[PDB]
């Protein structure tokens, strides 16, 4: 096979590799059982604005994608560095969680090389990121008759 | 249809000889190149040109421009040692007595002259001579240097005069061990005696060898002038350089399937997650060209250092001694 | 890019702007305001031998 | 070749021990520094060429030499697979 | 006493030799004979 | 002494240990190991991911391949000379200068070396020389008699 | 009508780029 | 269609350079043919095997 040929002459040949394939599978996470809190960065009430934009710190926990997904508007979940799915099992080591207060578009220029008004003044990812940036269009909450 | 050469039937016989009455003796010329021009690349400077970007981005395609720059290293440190083992035989440089008078044997035109101030022969000179903004500046500022060789041209003359003395005044004892002086007639007879040829021959024949001799050096001289094509085998190398730097240059105006050439307007115009995309395949295309051009001077090192050792056989044999091998 | 900046003596013509060479590069090029012809030098380079 | 700095220039003439270029060659000789000189090609041995005169050697020495020459290379044999992406 | 040669253009390839005055001199038509495609 | 084996060796040395380097090097790509993109991005962007390693690891081998050719070649053209110089020093004593060593050549005595062979060149070196008036030819009764 | 031969004539400038010792194609 | 331009360009490099070295490789060859000829046939040489 290794030679496309039927006959083959008297000598040494190289066919393959051989391997010994698995037979188990281990995972050994570590005993952390408490859950990480979603709600006092998604649901929290008044958040601050671009320049001056909180930043929590995630650590000691267990983040299980499920809660998140609790908003019908719930678009623009694009991930840059991984992908939406395969994320219960990946084991990172630290979550950071932002809040801005896009006008009405640059939810687009949160993104790793992209540019336009806000984008190199008040938040800028650079091309290394790796997360998922996330936008459900707040607009019956922080809007009035009066104005905000 | 071509001819292989003239019709000839030897009149074999079981009874018949033929023995020479007579003889001629020739000087003929052989072309041989030792070394190349020891060429460096610039790595950050040919694939980027003054681009930060580029530079940085560079640095992720692992250390290709490290073995690249040894391959360049080892390619100079071999032309030189090839130099080195074809030129530089002897541990003395001998010198020309004064008294120029070999029985009759007029060197001339090897022997150097001291007029000119090179301390060349007159043959030397016709071959300098025939072997030859600009574009050696142009190359230059696009990372192809040119180093210079170790042994300069005077360092060449230097050991060709001493290897010319060696052989008229010593012959070829002064190979083997000490140089040990002999009329340059009895070398001769000492030469016809190594090809089976008594001594009496050239003894009662000393004027017309000599004249002979003589006059195949000014043939030689002569014919070295007014050739198509005499140094051949030099400018056969210089040209393959040229060319292959040549075209090491152009590779640069190549698109390689990006937008352009240049660098600067595709970063001015595109954005960087498109803009990688565009220069990563000009880079790897530049890096090919380059691996390309490194491994094709690597062929042809080991091509020069083929006719370098086969020089120095030459040098060590012919010249140093009287080789009975044939052709 | 980057460049040293000198009077040159090549004349060009009328309706040139810009210059190349045998090497296929940008060498000198012309004032927009003042009409002068430059030449466009890469500085100083090589390489560091210990 | 260039332009050296950190090593002086000396008239003499020694042997090559580091190449630069140009018939350049660098030492560390003697106050012991890195010195610049131009290599010389050897001794200067002018032998006395006389028509009627001849050397003929009346002792001998009896020398061993030694050079060395690569014969074989290592033989090398990889695994695309598992060098490309192992498991 | 008037005369014209209008003539008409084609895609075509050219060797163009520029002189160090910085005017052109001779050209090669590139197709014309086999000499011209050897140049 | 043993400069053109060890020469050798530790180009081979070097070549093995750069070829063992370059599958650090990420070819523009988020990373060196692939299970971290299997295990990270979704296959559609682990693919576009891969094939940049792929090919530049695939370059990097068959860079070392070619460097391997001609050093075998360099090493065949060695060995042929070495060949040469055993068949005519010790199987016999050649007449050609400057091969057997610097000399006379006597005899030759060859001896193993680590991929290599190192030839004992005996050869014989004129000393202690004397100068003397020498003359082509004599002749006492109108004869010359020329040295035999 | 009439004819006549071209004999090499209409070679513009192409560009605005200035070339010196160049055979450019 | 710069993808397969590209690795088809590749690919006839790799063939143009396995082939120089076949060919330094039989030029070393046809030299020593040459020099076996010259030194056999063209007369009687010394040179033990
Ligand atoms: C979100 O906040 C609102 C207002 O405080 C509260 O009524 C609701 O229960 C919260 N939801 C979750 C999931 O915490
Ligand atoms: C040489 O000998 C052969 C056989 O003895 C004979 O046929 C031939 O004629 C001879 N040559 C001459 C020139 O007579
Ligand atoms: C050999 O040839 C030379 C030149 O052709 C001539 O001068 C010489 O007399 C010849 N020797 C003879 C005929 O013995
Ligand atoms: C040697 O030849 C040159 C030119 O051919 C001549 O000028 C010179 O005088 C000759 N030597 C002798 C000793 O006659
Ligand atoms: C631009 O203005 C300067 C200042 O008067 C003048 O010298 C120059 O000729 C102007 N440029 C052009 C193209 O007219
Ligand atoms: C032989 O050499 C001596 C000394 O150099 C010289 O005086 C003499 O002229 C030479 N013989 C001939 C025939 O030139
Ligand atoms: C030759 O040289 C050797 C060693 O130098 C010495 O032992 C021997 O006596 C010398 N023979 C003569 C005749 O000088
Ligand atoms: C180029 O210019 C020089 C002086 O600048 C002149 O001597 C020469 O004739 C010119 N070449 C032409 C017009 O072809
Ligand atoms: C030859 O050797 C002797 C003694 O070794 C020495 O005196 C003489 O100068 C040398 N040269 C000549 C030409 O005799």
């Amino acid at each position: 096979c290794t030679l496309k040929s039927f006959t083959v002459e008297k000598g040494i040949y190289q066919t393959s590799n051989f391997r010994v394939q698995p037979t188990e599978s281990i995972v050994r996470f570590p005993n952390i059982t408490n859950l990480c809190p979603f709600d006092e960065v998604f649901n929290a009430t008044r958040f601050a604005s671009v320049y001056a934009w909180n930043r929590k710190r995630i650590s000691n926990c267990v983040a299980d994608y499920s809660v998140l997904y609790n908003l019908a508007p719930f678009f623009t979940f694009k991930c840059y560095g991984v992908s939406p799915t395969k994320l219960n099992d990946l084991c990172f080591t630290n979550v950071y969680a932002d809040s801005f207060v896009i006008r009405g578009d640059e939810v687009r220029q949160i993104a790793p090389g992209q540019t336009g008004n806000i984008a190199d003044y008040n938040y800028k990812l650079p091309d290394d990121f790796t997360g998922c940036v996330i936008a459900w269009n707040s607009n019956k909450l922080d809007s009035k008759v009066s104005g905000n | 249809t071509m001819s292989l050469g003239a019709e000839n039937s030897v009149a074999y016989s079981n009874n018949s000889i033929a023995i020479p009455t007579n003889f001629t003796i020739s000087v003929t010329t052989e072309i041989l190149p030792v070394s190349m021009t020891k060429t460096s690349v610039d790595c950050t400077m040919y694939i980027c040109g003054d681009s930060t970007e580029c530079s940085n981005l560079l640095l992720q395609y692992g250390s290709f421009c490290t073995q690249l720059k040894r391959a360049l290293t080892g390619i100079a440190v071999e032309q030189d040692k090839n130099t080195q083992e074809v030129f530089a035989q002897v541990k003395q440089i001998y010198k020309t007595p004064p008294i120029k008078y070999f029985g009759g044997f007029n060197f001339s035109q090897i022997l150097p002259d001291p007029s000119k101030p090179s301390k060349r022969s007159p043959i030397e000179d016709l071959l300098f001579n025939k072997v030859t903004r600009d574009l050696i500046c142009a190359q230059k500022f696009k990372g192809l240097t040119v180093l210079p060789p170790l042994l300069t041209d005077e360092m060449i003359a230097q050991y060709t005069s001493a290897l010319l003395a060696g052989t008229i005044t010593s012959g070829w004892t002064f190979g083997a061990g000490p140089a040990l002086q002999i009329p340059f007639p009895m070398q001769m007879a000492y030469r016809f005696n190594g090809i089976g040829v008594t001594q009496n021959v050239l003894y009662e024949n000393q004027k017309l060898i000599a004249n002979q001799f003589n006059s195949a050096i000014g043939k030689i001289q002569d014919s070295l002038s007014s050739t198509p094509s005499a140094l051949g085998k030099l400018q056969d190398v210089v040209n393959h350089n040229a060319q292959a730097l040549n075209t090491l240059v152009k590779q640069l105006s190549s698109k390689f399937g990006a937008i352009s050439s240049v660098l600067n307007d595709i970063f001015s115009r595109l954005d960087p997650p498109e803009a990688e995309v565009q220069i990563d395949r000009l880079i790897t295309g530049r890096l090919q060209s380059l691996q390309t051009y490194v491994t094709q001077q690597l062929i042809r090192a080991a091509e020069i250092r083929a006719s370098a050792n086969l020089a120095a056989t030459k040098m060590s044999e012919c010249v140093l001694g009287q080789s009975k091998r044939v052709d | 890019g980057t460049g040293v900046l000198t009077e040159s003596n090549k004349k060009f013509l009328p309706f040139q702007q810009f210059g190349r060479d045998i090497a296929d590069t940008t060498d000198a090029v012309r004032d927009p305001q003042t009409l002068e012809i430059l030449d466009i030098t890469p500085c100083s380079f090589g390489g560091v031998s210990v | 070749a260039g332009c050296l700095i950190g090593a002086e220039y000396v008239n003499n003439s020694y042997e090559c021990d580091i190449p630069i270029g140009a018939g350049i060659c660098a030492s560390y000789q003697t106050s012991q520094s890195i010195i610049a000189y131009t290599m010389s090609l050897g001794a200067e041995n002018s032998v006395a060429y006389s028509n009627n005169s001849i050397a003929i050697p009346t002792n001998f020495t009896i020398s061993v030499t030694t050079e060395i020459l690569p014969v074989s290379m290592t033989k090398t044999s990889v695994d695309c697979t598992m060098y490309i992406c192992g498991d | 006493a008037a005369a014209y040669y209008v003539g008409y253009l084609q895609p075509r390839t050219f060797l163009l030799k520029y002189n160090e005055n910085g005017t052109i001199t001779d050209a090669v038509d590139c197709a014309l004979d086999p000499l011209s495609e050897t140049k | 002494a043993l400069g053109k084996l060890q020469d050798v060796v530790n180009h081979n040395a070097q070549a093995l240990n750069t070829l063992v380097k370059q599958l650090s090097s990420k070819f523009g790509a988020i990373s060196s190991v692939l299970n971290d993109i299997f295990s990270r991005l979704d296959p559609p962007e682990a693919e576009v991911q891969i094939d940049r390693l792929i090919t530049g690891r695939l370059q990097s081998l068959q860079t070392y391949v070619t460097q391997q050719l001609i050093r075998a070649a360099e090493i065949r053209a060695s060995a042929n000379l070495a060949a040469t110089k055993m068949s005519e020093c010790v199987l016999g004593q050649s007449k050609r200068v400057d091969f057997c060593g610097k000399g006379y050549h006597l005899m030759s005595f060859p001896q193993s070396a680590p991929h290599g062979v190192v030839f004992l060149h005996v050869t014989y070196v004129p000393a202690q020389e004397k100068n003397f008036t020498t003359a082509p030819a004599i002749c006492h009764d109108g004869k010359a008699h020329f040295p035999r | 009508p009439a004819y006549t031969n071209s004999f090499t004539r209409g070679v513009y400038y192409p560009d605005k780029v200035f070339r010196s010792s160049v055979l450019h194609s």
